[PDB]
Formats: structure tokens, sequence, C-alpha cells
């Protein structure tokens, strides 16, 4: 559960370049032999994505911010990648989305899971029936409050260690849209020595997860190796195969999706990448002819918002009213009309010079930004037990017989010792 | 599910001799890396099994260097360079790794020495037992080798097999003698209904079983 | 729901947020109990002057007036033709027709056109097709794909 | 030094359940596997299952599948075993092993626990002296015996002269028949001891706290 790996070593988050990845179908709508323009959370082309790899003395399982969405890409031989953990705290404090492929089927669950230092899945002691079926469940210790569960079709996962170049390529897309989580996937063989292949790919939806939870961080799960001959301390002495997984960030960008006769995308263009791409976006075409075209308009954004209001002087003496030598009786309460002046309420409400202060129908903060039509001040002195009677819809010796506030009273009551 | 068989059931070895215990498995336990999956357990008298060898090729920590295994495939053999007095017990084979673990039939070990014949002594039931309503004819067979031995109960010349109990002792520490007793459970009416009782000790060293008898009216 | 929700003087099972530090966004639920700070003096997470507890209780009562009595509110939100149809009204369906002009209602898509077998191949997740003009081009049969 | 500790013995009626504990000492329970084993006299050992306290996954012998569940405790450093719907066929001795460190080369075993599943109740032993038969049987030496029958549960210890006479004393392990135990003992002495000197056999039944002295 919480046992740290012996050979794990931290490495700096090195970066790389992505050529044409980050493209996926925004919706199930079908289109063919057309160039469609759409804006959604996308990974910009030629962007920077993290450089992570798994070996027997550097194990990569860092916590990465999710933000509005991320992109995944990895080159595999034995499919070392196991799954992911999605959530805000990645702990039982809140719900976390987790996807685990434990060699029989893809399992998606939304519950309150207990966080672990190094969550993952592995297998041990295979011997003469290759197996590679999930053995231990370190992903989480306990679960509760499950609001969603899903199961995919059964299948067998091949974790055989293979020599040569990387024969497999897996790329997924993870995004949140008003709490709606969408998953895209793509699988294609490759012959790769290092880094990523030069080419284009299109990712298709995997499942639909209308969950509706806030996710700000996520983890990448890895599959390690175990054997009868070279085991280790539980569970620090376990090792995993060779793999490299890369994580990107999605941004609200507009792409020109070029659809073939069968509807598959063969090309993509990002407006913000290249001014030539800006020309293509403006023309809504994948070909640009020799010439000068107007794509958009440039503008200089304000540095900061500057407010210069006129002098607020000539204030009516509210302080004198509150500090006047004498006040009228509760029955003889004076009705003071205030107009033809400015009111500075910052010194009154926020000075904390009075015992109690409350407002009805409007918060004191909003009153500072509002312009009124008529303002009246009613000054009176009453006993402590009678202060509670000053409110809309009250009764008593003061509320009914001396001074009554209407149920729709939008003013405020001020009192002090 | 894997079936495991062992042979021989038991074997005697004098102090200093070598012991050979072999185990058979219905499925191959060797894999690509070349090593083997098997553990040898020894259960001492009055004690639980203890590990002896792991992988068949590596000795467990704290085990005497005399214990060592060898073999390949599904056939293996445990070899003891010099068997001492503390090796008495039952040898077992174990299948490890990740699979429903299998156990062996067991193999007992004993020290070899000169043969001896049993001493047959037969005791009538006590008077108190007859007062209680029960009866038990007890026959003692002690100081005999090997462990193989049998007892036959006869009533007035008629054999009765029901109610016959036999218990075998562990190897002794001084004479290494094996002792056994034959208890014939009988009711008061059955015991008093018959007069002659005979206990015959069938043993390898003697073609004619040693016979001891007594008379109820004389006891 | 006055006959059910109202209890004696009030019902603490139903509460509301009296104050918030800013304006709310669409379709977001704020459960934070942070004290709303009205003034410049830090509230220190406790009630006080210019410091009020946003969560408040209703004044539901069996004797309350029409305006003050509790009214259970249910709001319906949905997306039309933005994804595969998971729900549908109790409207009886009929057999499919081909090579004839008919008024079709497929997965909520109402329109007029000729139905014919399509030579275009859709991806298994793709259901609705669009033409160059973005109008109705082709769709997938919900029952017999 | 590591040691695995278990209860000495247990007794329950058919259809009941037994909860067994295997204590861990000198090693980490979480990081090391825990095994279980059952032993009966006739055909030896029978495997039961294994459990990982860190993980909790359990596998059972196809014979015992659906018959029992395994659990472990982290704070107490003790592994638990539970059997349900017990019957007469479940009488056997149970053992626990562990301290594997994810490796076969490392393991231990406890003293074990004797579990008997029967409808009988504790029965104090009936001790009777065994005198020789007819005088026609004679020898330069004489043999004596002590009879123990109709007692339950085990163990029951029998000795001679409170263990002061270790010469020619043979102890015979008990045998189980019809939910009852029966053991016998014998002492070898010369003709100059008995009847010239008294010979006594002492029988102790800790379960029933029964002590009997019988002179022959
Ligand atoms: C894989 O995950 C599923 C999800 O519930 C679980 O039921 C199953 O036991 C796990 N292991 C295997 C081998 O399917």
């Amino acid at each position: 559960q919480c046992v740290n790996l012996t050979t794990r070593t931290q490495l700096p988050p090195a970066y790389t370049n992505s050529f044409t990845r980050g493209v996926y179908y925004p919706d199930k709508v079908f289109r063919s032999s057309v160039l469609h323009s759409t804006q959604d959370l996308f990974l910009p082309f030629f962007s920077n994505v993290t450089w992570f790899h798994a070996i027997h003395k550097r194990f990569d399982n860092p916590v990465l911010p999710f933000n509005d969405g991320v992109y995944f890409a990895s080159t595999e031989k034995s499919n070392i990648i196991r799954g992911w953990i999605f959530g805000t705290t990645l702990d039982s404090k809140t719900q976390s989305l987790l996807i685990v492929n434990n060699a029989t089927n893809v399992v998606i669950k939304v519950c309150e899971f207990q966080f672990c230092n190094d969550p993952f899945l592995g297998v041990y002691y295979h011997k003469n029936n290759k197996s590679w079926m999930e053995s231990e469940f370190r992903v989480y210790s306990s679960a509760n409050n499950c609001t969603f569960e899903y199961v995919s079709q059964p299948f067998l996962m091949d974790l055989e260690g293979k020599q040569g170049n990387f024969k497999n390529l897996r790329e997924f897309v993870f995004k949140n849209i008003d709490g709606y989580f969408k998953i895209y996937s793509k699988h294609t063989p490759i012959n790769l020595v290092r880094d990523l292949p030069q080419g284009f790919s299109a990712l298709e939806p995997l499942v639909d997860l209308p969950i509706g939870i806030n996710i700000t961080r996520f983890q990448t799960l890895l599959a390690l190796h175990r054997s009868y001959l070279t085991p280790g301390d539980s569970s620090s002495g376990w090792t995993a195969g060779a793999a490299a997984y890369y994580v990107g960030y999605l941004q609200p960008r507009t792409f020109l999706l070029k659809y073939n006769e069968n509807g598959t995308i063969t090309d993509a263009v990002d407006c913000a990448l290249d001014p030539l791409s800006e020309t293509k976006c403006t023309l809504k075409s994948f070909t640009v002819e020799k010439g000068i075209y107007q794509t958009s308009n440039f503008r200089v954004q304000p540095t900061e918002s500057i407010v210069r209001f006129p002098n607020i002087t000539n204030l009516c003496p509210f302080g004198e009213v509150f500090n006047a030598t004498r006040f009228a009786s509760v029955y003889a309460w004076n009705r003071k009309r205030i107009s033809n002046c400015v009111a500075d309420y910052s010194v009154l409400y926020n000075s904390a010079s009075f015992s109690t202060f409350k407002c009805y129908g409007v918060s004191p903060t909003k009153l500072n930004d509002l312009c009124f039509t008529n303002v009246y001040a009613d000054s009176f002195v009453i006993r402590g037990d009678e202060v509670r009677q000053i409110a809309p819809g009250q009764t008593g010796k003061i509320a009914d017989y001396n001074y009554k506030l209407p149920d729709d009273f939008t003013g405020c009551v001020i009192a002090w010792n | 599910d894997v079936l495991m068989t062992q042979t021989p059931l038991s074997l005697p070895v004098s102090l200093g001799d070598q012991a050979s215990i072999s185990c058979r498995s219905s499925q191959s336990i060797v894999h690509s890396n070349g090593n083997t999956y098997l553990e040898w357990y020894l259960q001492k008298p009055g004690q639980s099994p203890k590990l002896l060898i792991y992988k068949v090729s590596n000795r467990f920590s704290g085990v005497p260097d005399r214990f060592s295994g060898s073999g390949s495939g599904t056939d293996f053999t445990l070899k003891i360079s010099r068997v001492e007095a503390e090796d008495l017990g039952v040898y077992y084979c174990f299948q490890g790794s990740h699979v429903p673990r299998t156990f062996g039939g067991g193999t007992k070990l004993e020290i070899k020495r000169a043969d001896a014949a049993p001493t047959v002594s037969i005791f009538p039931p006590s008077s108190e037992q007859l007062t209680s309503g029960g009866a038990s004819v007890v026959c003692f067979l002690n100081n005999f080798y090997p462990k193989d031995i049998n007892v036959k109960w006869k009533i007035d010349g008629s054999e009765r097999q029901n109610g016959v109990l036999n218990s075998w002792t562990d190897q002794d520490s001084k004479d290494s003698t094996y002792s056994m007793s034959s208890t014939l459970t009988l009711t008061k009416d059955e015991y008093e209904r018959h007069n002659s009782y005979t206990c015959e000790a069938t043993h390898k060293t003697s073609t004619s079983p040693i016979v001891k008898s007594f008379n109820r009216n004389e006891c | 729901s006055n006959n059910l929700d109202s209890k004696v003087g009030g019902n603490y099972n139903y509460l509301y947020r009296l104050f918030r530090k800013s304006n709310l966004k669409p379709f977001e639920r704020d459960i934070s109990t942070e004290i709303y700070q009205a003034g410049s003096t830090p509230c220190n997470g406790v009630e006080g002057f210019n410091c009020y507890f946003p969560l408040q209780s209703y004044g539901f009562q069996p004797t309350n007036g029409v305006g003050y009595q509790p009214y259970r509110v249910v709001v319906l939100s949905f997306e039309l033709l933005h994804a595969p149809a998971t729900v549908c009204g109790p409207k009886k369906s009929t057999n499919l027709v081909k090579n004839k002009c008919v008024n079709f209602n497929f997965n909520g898509l109402t329109g007029t056109g000729v139905l014919t077998e399509s030579n275009k191949k859709f991806l298994p997740f793709q259901q609705f097709g669009r033409d160059i003009a973005d109008t109705t081009d082709a769709v997938r049969d919900p029952q017999t794909l | 030094e590591v040691q695995l500790l278990q209860s000495g013995a247990e007794l329950v009626r058919p259809g009941a359940l037994v909860k067994l504990s295997c204590k861990a000492s000198g090693f980490n329970i979480k990081d090391y596997y825990m095994h279980w084993v059952k032993q009966r006299p006739e055909q030896g050992l029978e495997w039961f299952g294994w459990i990982d306290p860190e993980n909790g996954n359990t596998i059972y012998d196809p014979k015992f599948q659906g018959k029992a569940s395994i659990t472990a405790d982290t704070s107490s450093n003790t592994a638990y075993l539970q059997l349900s719907s017990l019957t007469s066929e479940d009488t056997a001795v149970y053992y626990c092993a562990g301290s594997g460190n994810y490796e076969d080369a490392m393991d231990y075993w406890g003293q074990g626990t004797s579990v008997t599943v029967s409808s009988a109740k504790t029965t104090p032993p009936s001790v009777y002296p065994l005198a020789p038969g007819s005088a026609a049987q004679t020898n330069s030496m004489v043999t004596l015996g002590c009879l123990v029958k109709g007692y339950f549960p085990e163990p029951v210890t029998v000795t001679w002269n409170s263990g002061s006479l270790s010469s020619g004393v043979h102890t015979f392990p008990a045998v189980l028949q019809s939910d009852l135990y029966t053991l016998s003992s014998s002492v070898t002495v010369p003709s100059s001891t008995w009847p010239s000197e008294t010979v006594t056999c002492n029988v102790a039944h800790p379960a029933s706290s029964t002590k009997v002295d019988k002179k022959i």
C-alpha cells in the first residue's frame, strides 16, 4: 500500500515536441469529404509534453495537474501502462475517477478511495503458463460511497516482454466539459527506437462517463514485474518493464478537421500554431494559394483597469447624526430626510465601531455600489431587551406601539452600546 | 490442482548412512529461467514441520549442511550426507509459486539396528472395570523391530476383529524400541460369556507368532 | 408541499446560501461553509461584525402564507441531438420504409426526405451524419443498426 | 528469533464455526505472506490457502473452496482463520506459515492447533489397574500396565510413580474411535520389585482437571 519502491528516483520533468497529436472527434456527428472548423479543448501542435519513462533506477509516478484536460501518449511493447487515477485530492475526502485494466477488462469506478503513496497493479510467479493475470490490488485500500460503476468487454492482456523496437502506440484524451468526462482512444502499430513517430492519427471515443466531479490532479499507473527467482521487500523490491508515457495539456483551440471519403481525419490545422495555419483557418481551406490575405485584426489589450471618479466630498454629516448630543424618544422618533450630498459608507460599515449591524433585503457590500432615490434616518433610544423588536414583522411595546418596520423594509438597523 | 506422489513410504538408515527420498509431480514445475519450485519440510516428533531446502538446489538458513536436494523435471530426490539421531521424522514435498499448493504423501525415516522379537504380555480386565459394566482385554507387545507387526485376537479359538485398537510409539531415545498394545473392547456380558482369551503376536523375525493366553476363572 | 415539508416552526433539513463572495456560475453547487467577509476585518472563520454565516434555514411553517409556504421546485435540463438517444417519449414506432418520400422521426430528428440504403460507412460511435451544408444527410437506425 | 503462536486446542459442535489466530513475532506481518495447513494422521498434510495481509487476496484448496474465509489484522500482527459449517470430517490439526518476503526461500511454522469437531462433551478418564493373567505365564521379569479409556478431549498424560520411574516405561499415543480416546501404558520391572514394592500409574486430564492414582 504505502511501501515506497527501493530503486525509485526522481527526475526533472523534461519536455519534448508533439507533431500532429491532440486531434479527436468533438462529437459523434459524422462528416466526410469536408473541412470542418470547430473549437474545443485541444493539445496545440508542436507543443511541450512531459518526458517520463519506467526502468528498473527511475520510476515515474508523479502527480500532474489536470486543469481543463490533458492528453496521453505512450510507446509500449508489453503494455506496461496499467491505468490512471483521477481526482481532486486522490483520497477518500472526495470522489475520484479511476480507470484500471487488470488483464481481464477495463474497470471504471467512482467512489471515495484511500490514497496510497505508490498505487499500481502487478503480478508475480507466472511460471509455465504465462498467465500475467492481475494478482495484487494496491490501487486503493478501501472504497465507499460509489455513485458510478462500469465494465467493458472481457479480453486478455499480453504482458510478454519483447525485444526490438516499440511495437505498440497508445494515445488517450481526458477532458471535463461541465462535469461530463469524455474518453478517446487510438491504437496503431509502430516501429520506433526512441521519441515518437512522425505521422498523423485520429482518436475515437471509448466510453461516456456523465459523472460530474471536480478533478484537478491525476496519476499514471504502471505495471511491474515479479518472479520466483528475484523478489524483493514488500513491496519495495519490485521492478517494472521498459516504457515511456507522455502527458500533454489541452487548451480551447480551434482546429480545421479534414474529413476523407470514409469520414476519417487525414489532416489537421491549428490556427494559433502558424500564421499560415491562421490563413487556412480564415479561408476555411487546407490549401493556401500564393498571395496576401487578411486573417484577423490585431489589438493591444488594456494593461489594467483605471477608475477615476469625482471627489466624494460634501458628505452629509452622518457621523454627527450618530454622535448627536441628544436623540428623540422612541415614540417621538425623528424622521430625517437626507439628499443633495454624497454618502461614504466605507467608514461606517467597515469601522467595527458599533456592537451590532444587520441589513434586510440587501447586503451591506452591495449598498456601497448602489444609487438610491430617497434616504431616511430614524434615530431613537430603547432598552436592551427591546432591541430585538426592531425588525420587519415584529411586535411588542416598541414594534407595534412606537416604531414599526414594514415586512418589505429594505433598510438597515444600527445599534451600539 | 496438482497431484504429488512420494516413494518409498519409509526407509531405515543407520547413523552415518545416506537417505534418499523422492517425489513425483503430475505437472512440470521447471520454467524458462532454469530454476525449480519445491520446498522440503520435516516434522519432528511433537513438533511442527520445518523447512529444509528451497529450489531443490539451495539450502535454507540454519539447516545442517548434510541436507541437500537434486533432480530435474518432475522427478527429484532429497539426499542427506550423514543421517544423525535428530533426523527422525516425516519428509514432505511442497509445490510453491502462484498455484494451489500441493503436499506429498510423506516419507518416514528411522535408524537401523539389529532385529529383535516382541515381548508379549496379556492382562485381563480389572475387577473395577467389570463392576462399571465394561471390559477391555489388554495385550502388550514391546521391543520389536521393524515397525511392521500385527496382533490377532481369539476367543475360545474363534477370531474377533471388532474392537481391536493398536497404537505405535515413536522411536525410543536409548534402545530405539517400538512398542504397541492391543486393546479388545468388550462388554461385561460378552467378557463373562467366554472363558479363554489368546493374544498372538505376528512378527517377521519369527515364523510362529508369539502367543500368550489366560483364563477368566483363573484371574 | 406545505403539508409535508413544514414542521412546527421550521425545517432544518432545508437550507439556503444567504451570501457568497461573488456571482455564481451556471450549474455549479457550492457547499463551502466559509464565512462571508463583508468588511475589511478578517473573520477568522467565525461569526462576528461584518461576518455572517452564509448557510441559513428557511422559515417554513404550516401557517405561513402563500408566498412564505414551501414550494418544492424541480428543474429539467437536457441536451437535444448532441449525443446518442438514451431516453425517448412513449410514442409508438412503426416499420421502416425505403425508396419513398416520407416524414421521418428518427431519434428525435423530424423532417422530410427519401430513405435509402447508404453507401457511406459510419464509425461505431457515430450516429448522426451531416452534409456539406450541415443539414440532415444520414442517420443510424436505433433498433436495427 | 521469529515464532508463530497458535491456540493449543479447540472443540466445537458440528455446524458451528472456529476462529483461529496465528500471532506474528519478530517480523512484519504486512510485508510477508501467511499460509495455512491442515494435518490428519491417515494421509498426512492437506493444503488450505494463502493470504497476503498487505493485499488480502486469498486462494483456497478446491476441496475447501466456499468452506472458509481468511482474514488478517495489521495492528495486532496476528493472522486469523475462520471455518464455517463444520462437520465430523473437519477434525484435524491446523498450522500457519509465513515470513516469505515474497520469496520461497524463507518460511516458518507454528506448533499448530488441534481442532476436533464432534458432538461429545468432556469426559473424565476412567483409570483401571492392569494385573497379569493366569499364573501359568512366568518369566525372570514382570510386566505391568495401566488402562485409560472413555476420555475426551485430548491430550491425556499417563506416567508411573509420578514420573520417578523412567525404566522400562512405554507411553502409547491415544487412538480415536466413536468420538472417544483410548491410551494405555506399560512399565517393565524385575521380579524383585513387584509385588515386593508398590507400582502406581498417574493419569492427568488437564481439560477435565482429573487426577487419578491406581495401585496394581
Ligand atoms: C479486475 O477488476 C474487476 C473489477 O470489479 C474485479 O471484479 C476482478 O476481480 C479483477 N480481477 C480480475 C482477474 O478480473
